[PDB]
């Protein structure tokens, strides 16, 4: 019976952690895109100066 | 005293049987009550988990 209750709570926890880490990955990718845009535009205006 | 010991042997056999019955009944009753409480708690824990 302890095995069955562990199976239920494990399945719920793993679905939660999967959804959380998926959206965290998407938002970290968007932060990466904004960061590299910042770096290349400041580098370009430095080179032109 | 020899005749008294001849009958006292059978008295001690019957007392051995009675002590066996009493001891195994007490232990069986307590253990089965604990197992029943544990089974109800386990099924309740399954439902709580869901």
């Amino acid at each position: 019976l302890k095995a069955q209750a562990l199976a239920i709570e494990t399945e719920a926890e793993l679905q939660r952690v999967q959804k959380v880490r998926e959206l965290e990955l998407v938002y970290a990718r968007a932060q990466l895109e904004l960061e590299v845009s910042k770096a290349q535009q400041l580098a370009e205006v430095e080179v032109k100066k | 005293q020899s005749e008294a010991e001849k009958a006292r042997k059978e008295l001690l056999e019957l007392e051995a049987l009675s002590m066996a019955v009493e001891s195994t009944g007490t232990a069986k009753a307590e253990a089965e009550s604990r197992a029943e409480a544990a089974r109800i708690e386990g099924e309740g824990s399954v439902l709580q988990a869901k």
